[PDB]
């Protein structure tokens, strides 16, 4: 079971399954090595990105009805910039 | 006559529209010229038994934002003829949006189009925010895919 | 060209208003969709299939202008309207069912007005 | 059937999934593979409450309603150092800025 580590700008370490991190085109490119440092993505944004990775893998091509991916207004802008940079 | 349109079959078909999404759903019918027709909306978690015809083409959107929705895990719904009375089921759900698209939906729901360029974000994102979900763009995208296959 | 007796015009109007005003058990006015035909530009498919198009607007106009000379003439245009709606929309549609209830409403109102 | 979790300790967060039927010990075995510390050097917690090895995740309160892909349940983690477990310590994530005026 392959895992990768994603480090935020504030030094938080996020350990996710490799296959889940490959959701991001940027991450997949950086792994083309199992540790990626994001000097401009804070931990409150990176944790939310990792939750999207789980959501995407679990619900893409599912038969169980799909719930909404919730985003608080306070994180919306930073989350948009990270999704744009990460190509996910 | 375009690629994506309804055929004037005159062959009756009973359909069940079931909104299994947290959104107010706009059923869209493509007419005999492939032009999109808005139909009465469905509140979240409601179902209606409706009358349609064989070879008629349907799309489903969020009634307020026109964000694209799925029906039986695909984009287009075409009822065939009922086999021995049996109505055809159309299960409407949320697709798995990209993180970018979902973030764009949320920021569009909170900010007025005039204030998009007042946001402290990467400048490329202004054109992304301005490029609102459009039924016509998606129909071109789906037509291009149909001709490709 | 000569007008109908006022009693006959009164009878024709009393029947048609009973058909137009009719509401089912759920309070829904069944004639709603049949008051005015869609245009040729809006629905050309209707005109491709339906040879003698008619709506409750053209029916009321025909009473007013004395085009119907008997209650039978009025009946033929109401049955025509309902049969046009049936032919176009086909069985299994609500409009088909509503047009069948309106047929029955007309014949009961004509029986009541003539008693 | 499936439960989605965040196993957190200090500045470390592990995103993992398991079954509602799997035990707390089987979860300690997932951590062992990642962080190279045996289950007996681990203490797992739900809301500052110690989780027993023999208990299933469902029995601990982790369900398809409380532990979702988009909203995972948090599991605390304390390590043993020189035969003494440290105090359970989880570093909070960073805070977002104040909501912009146009977003109000
Ligand atoms: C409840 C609910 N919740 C969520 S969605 C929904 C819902 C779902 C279905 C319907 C009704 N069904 C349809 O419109 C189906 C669907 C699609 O296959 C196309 N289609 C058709 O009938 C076409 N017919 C055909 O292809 C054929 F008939 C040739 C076979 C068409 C559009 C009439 C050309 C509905 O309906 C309520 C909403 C709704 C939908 C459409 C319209 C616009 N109409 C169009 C024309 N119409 C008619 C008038 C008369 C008529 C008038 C005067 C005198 C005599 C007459 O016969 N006759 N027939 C008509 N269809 C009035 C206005 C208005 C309201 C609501």
């Amino acid at each position: 079971m392959m895992y990768v580590k994603l480090i935020s700008s504030d030094g938080h370490e996020f350990i996710v399954k490799r296959e889940h991190a490959l959701t991001s085109g940027t991450i997949k490119a950086m792994l083309s090595t199992n540790e990626v440092n994001f000097r401009e993505i804070p931990s409150h944004v990176l944790s939310k990105v990792c939750m999207y990775f789980t959501y995407k893998v679990r619900y893409t091509n599912s038969s169980t009805e799909i719930p909404e991916f919730p985003i608080a207004p306070e994180i919306a802008l930073e989350l948009l910039m990270a999704a744009n940079f990460l190509d996910c | 006559r375009p690629v994506l349109r309804s055929v004037n079959s005159r062959e009756p078909s009973q359909v069940i529209f079931c909104n299994r999404s947290p959104r107010v759903v706009l059923p869209v019918w493509l007419n005999f010229d492939g032009e999109p027709q808005p139909y009465p909306t469905l509140p979240p978690g409601t179902g209606r038994r409706i009358h349609s015809y064989r070879g008629h083409l349907w799309l489903f959107r969020d009634a307020g934002t026109h964000d694209g929705l799925l029906v039986n895990q695909t984009e287009l719904f075409v009822p065939s003829l009922n086999v021995d009375g049996q109505p055809i089921f159309a299960n409407i759900t949320l697709p798995v949006y990209t993180l970018k698209e979902r973030c764009l939906q949320v920021v569009r729901s909170l900010v007025k189009p005039e204030n998009y360029r007042r946001l402290d974000i990467v400048r490329s994102l202004y054109e992304d925010l301005e490029d609102h979900p459009n039924v016509q763009k998606d129909l071109e995208r789906l037509t291009q895919e149909r001709i490709a296959h | 060209l000569s007008p109908n007796p006022p009693k006959l015009t009164k009878q024709m109007n009393a029947i048609i208003d009973t058909v137009i005003n009719y509401k089912d058990s759920s309070g829904r006015q069944l004639s709603e969709v049949f008051i005015q035909l869609p245009s040729r530009k809006e629905l050309p498919e209707y005109y491709e299939l339906i040879r003698k198009p008619v709506d409750f607007k053209k029916i009321k106009e025909r009473i007013r202008n004395h085009k119907y000379r008997s209650l039978g003439d009025l009946e033929k245009d109401v049955m025509l309207l309902c049969h046009n709606a049936q032919t176009f929309n086909l069985e299994g549609s609500q409009i088909y069912e509503d047009s069948i209830v309106l047929q029955s409403v007309f014949k009961s109102a004509r029986q009541k007005i003539a008693k | 059937m499936d439960v989605f979790l965040m196993i957190r300790r200090h500045k470390t967060t592990i995103f993992t999934d398991a079954k509602e039927s799997s035990t707390v010990f089987e979860l300690k075995r997932i951590v062992e593979g990642i962080l190279k510390r045996p289950p007996d050097e681990q203490r797992l917690y739900k809301d500052d409450q110690l989780l027993d090895d023999g208990k299933t995740l469902g029995e601990c309160g982790f369900t398809s309603q409380t532990a979702r892909p988009q909203a995972p349940a948090t599991v605390g983690l304390a390590f043993r150092a020189d035969d003494t477990f440290e105090a359970l310590c989880i570093e909070p994530f960073s805070s977002p800025p104040e909501l912009p005026d146009v977003m109000k």
